[PDB]
RNA sequence: UGUGGAACGGGGUAUUGUAAGCAGUAGAGAUCUGCUGAGAUUAAGCCUUUGUUCCCAAGAUUUGU
RNA sequence: CCAAGACGUUGCAUUCUUCGAUGUCGGCUCUUCCUAUCAUACCGAAUUCGGUAAGCGUUGGAUUGUUCACCCACUAAUAGGGAACGUGAGCUGGGUUUAGACCGUCGUGAGACAGGUUAGUUUUACCCUACUGAUGAAGUGUCGUCGCAAUGGUAAUUCAACUUAGUACGGGAACCGUUGAUUCAGAUCAUUGGUAUUUGCGGCUGCCUGACAAGGCAAUGCCGCGGAGCUAUCAUCUGCCGGAUAACGGCUGAGCCAGAAUCCGUGCCAGAAAGCGACGAUU
RNA sequence: GUAGCCAAAUGCCUCGUCAUCUAACUAGUGACGCGCAUGAAUGGAUUAACGAGAUUCCCACUGUCCCUAUCUACUAUCUAG
RNA sequence: UCAGACACCAGAAAAGGUGUUAGUUC
């Protein structure tokens, strides 16, 4: 799952739990995503699987083409509003908390994003970074 | 049906205050007779932190060559005078000292050490031993080859000149530095020798060492379990409160066990946190401390309006890699490591660009006051 | 290296203040909480009496 | 395929392997008192016979292979001849 | 009886956001504008002080190789 | 165990206590033990099975009151069991749950139902102990400074990517090393976030002090920002090498060598308030 | 045992079966009925409006929760009675 | 490498051993 990202990447402050409902940023059709559970989660009593930029995580479209709904896909969170920080000393934090839908292997489903993407989620995902318009 | 891991360490524990204010070095580096006579641990004094910026050159890393942000501590460490020595022989119930030969003159900070009531005494501590001092000094050398001859382990009697510190305390700390190095005629002769003088920082660390910080942790009085213990909240509705263990042990056996956790005291602890890197030692006399190379503008280490609660640093000082045990105005002690490490973090060299001096007393905007007066009209 | 904040316009050193990005990647650099909080409530630095964008269009 | 690098310390008193399979681990024994190694065949010469033998049999079970298909991968160092 | 201590005062520092008053060739009399990043607060667990003022040469108890 | 793993064979209800009352399931919380090992470490046998091994870990959810169960996921893995079927002066009260009431079946009826269904008061610690922290008389002449260390506790864990290397091997490794993470742990408050009786500054409403200015009342009137403190795996830092070994492999011919996350010490916390030393001054 | 109605507060077997909603439901709803043991003033079947009734879902909302933190007054606490 | 230790009694088996001390028969 997790291990077919390039690049290794740095903790950052997790502000996407499971059960969040994240804007869908590519033109894939989908309007929202829905978030059922994130790769790499290990086992913690009580706590819920949380998701941050460039996480790869198990969604389901609530809203969008009726084929695409009713069912599990890989997704990737590209933007987030939890602030978090960057190891330069800058905090970050996105208007609003977005993703995309990928395959497994990690090539994004949609042909364009709209948005910025975050640096973290371009660099660990090599297919969204050129998909991206400005990354951020 | 689920498992969770026990809540805190068993390691630490008994969670009492600590029975010292200073930290007590319970472990001295393995003395070896080939490197030559040095000290090997240090007592300042926690002035506050800061935070930098520095390039990474760590090769492999993600952030190779590029700028970085780290939190430092800030530890006023005036040079400590070496007042005395202290001899101890190996026995098969452990250590024991044998002597201790203290010097001629003592300032009155040390001797305020052995006063409650400084004001009212008489400040007769030394007198007779001063006297007996310059009367005759073949005691003393007798007492000093007693040391040479017999005794395995040698360790310098040594104080801080608090006065030199922004610090309404007067009595100096005091504590023993165990000498290692050379034989122990050599660290005999390197005690007696540099009895009144002082010993500097510089020469003991290295601007890269690896040390321990040992110091009593800041104390926040007594605490409950959810607080002392990190046990889960109990839920909303719970009848005689819920920040508490519900059970506290089972029927057999019937007692409570030292391994559930209780209320108490949670705080003002003796604490050895490892693997420090001193980022920067520097001299009190210079004004360009606080000025990097790439950065220029000379400053100080003390941010505007002084550190918070300590004042201005005005001696030489140790910049330390992350937090420290305790508060401000905390005596810590700085001791060599005692285990060897060749990681790439530990043994990077440590070049800053910039050191952040402004006023940690609110939002600081201005580094120095001369670019703010240029901002301000 | 130093940037000048958005609302304040005075000089943000590293690790200071938030670095807020819009929907439209537009990138806004606070130096502190009140700067930023007052850009989220839409406040106009040229009406704000301590921010030195209007100090420097007014006098 | 991969060429055994043998390296001896003072006067075949420590010997080092490497290249050992290709891993690049390095190997070092410190034979034992009474026994001098030197040099693809390496001979131990010394007085006490069992400390000569124990010490052969240390770099064999140094030189050894894990997890490998013994039929298959050969490689090693086995005793190949013990006199006077 | 000290490079003393306390009470205030000054400067720095920080928080807020241009005070009371006055003038107007501002204003369809809320508000604007000049003096005015001013004023107010600032250790109560901020720093600093050649500033002023004041206080302290102790009372009680227990203590022996 | 036996030889053709079949056939055989050997092992791992009662009514004694309580009816002048031992609070009755599950969950939540929290701790500890066992090994009959799910994962991790170490070898051994042809991704598959065993040996030592309980050190550390063993999840998020849907339904159901449920222990079992069953599903969608994640994970290195989501092993099992004891603790008065651990745990109600710890919780909750969903199951159980007297009296209300409804239905079905049974009964001539009152009623019954180990059938369904709703509603239905969960008391008390200030005592003793234990545990958790806090003082403290007295040996050592007295008071202080600096120490020693018996004993007790103890702590770290796991994964991924990269380099090895598309090499060995005939599609595809592995050691070392590097870079980051997961869980746990002890701190910390430079930066960021949270908090607001700084009632610090500004703003607003109704009333009141004749008006302005300045204020008060509204059980902190309300709103914006808010230093300081506290705090966030929401922020940062830090968390290792010695020895003996079990499985097992050797050496010579018992003894010795090799070898695990195991045991024991270095490290770390406490300091015996009836263990101890050195030293200072001694009305 | 008609008109009706139903695994209904009535169906043992039973987590009935199919469809429905959910990523997943022993829930809920819709349909089916050889219905342990439905059924017509012991009232049957609908039913607008009403209900501190029982139940299911959805948007809004939230410290219910992740995962706890901070503040206030009164306690507790120490003292006199 | 967690021997054995006195009846009732606080419990153990078949089968085994490159354990050892003895015996019986080819």
């Amino acid at each position: 799952g997790r291990g077919a990202a390039s690049g290794t990447k740095y903790r950052m402050t997790l502000g996407l739990p499971v059960q969040a409902i994240m804007n869908c940023a590519d033109n894939s059709g989908a309007k929202n995503l829905y978030i059922v559970s994130v790769f790499g989660t290990g086992a913690r009593l009580n706590r819920l699987p949380a998701a941050s930029c460039g996480d790869m995580v198990l969604a389901t479209v609530k809203k969008g083409k009726p084929d695409l709904r009713k069912k599990i896909m890989p997704a990737i969170v590209v933007r987030q509003r939890k602030a978090w920080r960057r190891k330069d000393g800058v905090y970050l934090y996105f208007e609003d908390n977005a993703g995309v839908i990928v395959n497994p292997k990690g090539e994004m489903k949609g042909s364009a994003i709209t948005g910025p993407v975050a640096k973290e989620c371009a660099d660990l995902w090599p297919r969204i970074a050129s998909n991206a318009g400005t990354v951020v | 049906k689920f498992e969770q891991p026990r809540h805190g360490s068993l390691g630490f524990l008994p969670r009492k205050r600590a029975s010292r204010q200073r930290g007590k070095v319970k472990a001295f580096p393995k003395d070896d007779a080939s490197k030559p006579v040095h000290l090997t641990a240090f007592l300042g004094y926690k002035a506050g932190m800061t935070h930098i910026v520095r390039d990474l050159d760590r090769p492999g890393s993600k952030m190779h060559k590029r700028e970085i942000l780290e939190a430092v501590t800030v530890i006023e460490t005036p040079p400590m005078v070496v007042v005395g020595v202290v001899g101890y022989v190996e026995t098969p119930r452990g250590l024991r000292s044998l002597t201790t030969v203290w010097a001629e003159h003592l300032s009155e900070e040390v001797k305020r050490r052995f006063y409650k009531n400084w004001f009212k005494s008489k400040k007769k501590a030394f007198t007779k031993y001063a006297k007996k001092y310059a009367e005759s000094t073949q005691s003393i050398n007798r007492e000093l080859e007693r040391i040479k001859k017999y005794c395995s382990v040698v360790r310098v009697l040594a104080h801080t000149q608090i006065r030199k510190t922004p610090l309404a305390q007067k009595k100096a700390h005091l504590m023993e530095i165990q000498v290692n190095g050379g034989s122990v005629a050599d660290k005999v002769e390197w005690a007696r020798e540099h009895f009144e003088k002082t010993v500097d920082i510089k020469s003991t660390f290295e601007q890269n060492e690896m040390i321990d910080v040992i110091g009593v942790t800041r104390g926040k009085g007594n605490e409950g379990t959810t607080a002392r213990w990190g046990t889960k909240r109990l839920p909303r509705k719970t009848h005689r409160g819920l920040r508490k263990v519900a059970c506290i042990g089972a029927w057999h056996p019937a007692n409570v066990q030292w391994t559930v956790a209780r209320a108490g005291n949670a705080g003002y602890m003796h604490r050895t946190q490892l693997n420090s890197k001193i980022y920067r030692i520097g001299a009190g006399d210079d004004a360009k401390n606080a000025s990097t190379d790439f950065d220029a503008t000379e400053k100080r280490i003390t941010p505007m309006g002084g550190f918070v609660r300590y004042g201005v640093v005005e001696n030489d000082f140790v910049m330390l890699n992350g937090a420290t045990p305790g508060p401000v105005k905390r005596v810590l002690t700085l001791r060599k490591s005692l285990l060897t490490h060749t990681s790439r973090k530990a043994l990077e060299p440590v070049s800053l660009k910039w050191i952040d001096t402004a006023s940690k007393f609110g939002h600081g905007r201005f580094q120095t006051p001369a670019e703010a007066k240029q901002f301000l009209g | 290296r130093v940037h000048t904040c958005y609302f304040c316009s005075g000089p943000v050193y590293p690790g200071h203040g938030i670095m807020f990005v819009r929907n439209d990647s537009k990138v806004f650099r606070f130096c502190r909480s009140k700067c930023h909080k007052n850009f989220k409530m839409k406040r106009n630095p040229r009406k704000v009496a301590w921010t030195k964008a209007y100090r420097k269009a007014h006098g | 395929h991969f060429p055994i690098n043998i390296n001896l310390t003072e006067n075949g008193t420590v010997v080092e392997i490497r290249n050992f399979l290709g891993e690049r681990i390095t190997r070092v024994i410190k034979c034992l008192p009474g026994v001098t190694v030197s040099i693809d065949e390496i001979i131990l010469e010394g007085n006490s016979l069992e400390n000569v033998s124990q010490s052969a049999a240390n770099i064999k079970q140094i030189c050894n292979v894990r997890n490998k298909d013994i039929r298959k991968f050969l490689d090693g160092i086995y005793v190949s001849e013990r006199g006077n």
